[PDB]
């Protein structure tokens, strides 16, 4: 799965 | 059995957290089924580490519904709101 960079 | 969950971060100066899924995404770990938003990190020591877990799924961020949106339009969101975030989270009991 693909996971955002942190935010 | 899951609910449906209140949760105030103040961003500090980010909220600390990953996520994934989305219309359009590549899925999520938790629910293969389920094409929304879920929280797969959270910072350790992080505005959000009390108050979130992977796992949880957004399903409103300060009144803007996450259902049937994609990724980037989850993160542009959270990243343009500039101090309270109030999600609603679905987490297993």
């Amino acid at each position: 799965y693909y996971e955002s960079d942190w935010l | 059995g899951s609910m449906e969950i209140r949760v105030r971060v103040e961003k500090d100066p980010e909220i600390g957290f990953r996520i994934a899924g989305g219309v359009g995404g590549r899925g999520n770990p938790f629910r293969p089924d389920d094409d929304g938003i879920f929280v797969t990190r959270v910072s350790p020591e992080g505005p959000a580490s009390k108050l979130l877990q992977p796992g949880d799924k957004i399903i409103q961020a300060n009144g803007y519904s996450f259902i049937n949106i994609e990724l980037g339009q989850a993160i542009s969101l959270l990243k343009t709101f500039q101090n309270t975030v109030e999600l609603i989270i679905v987490r297993e009991v």
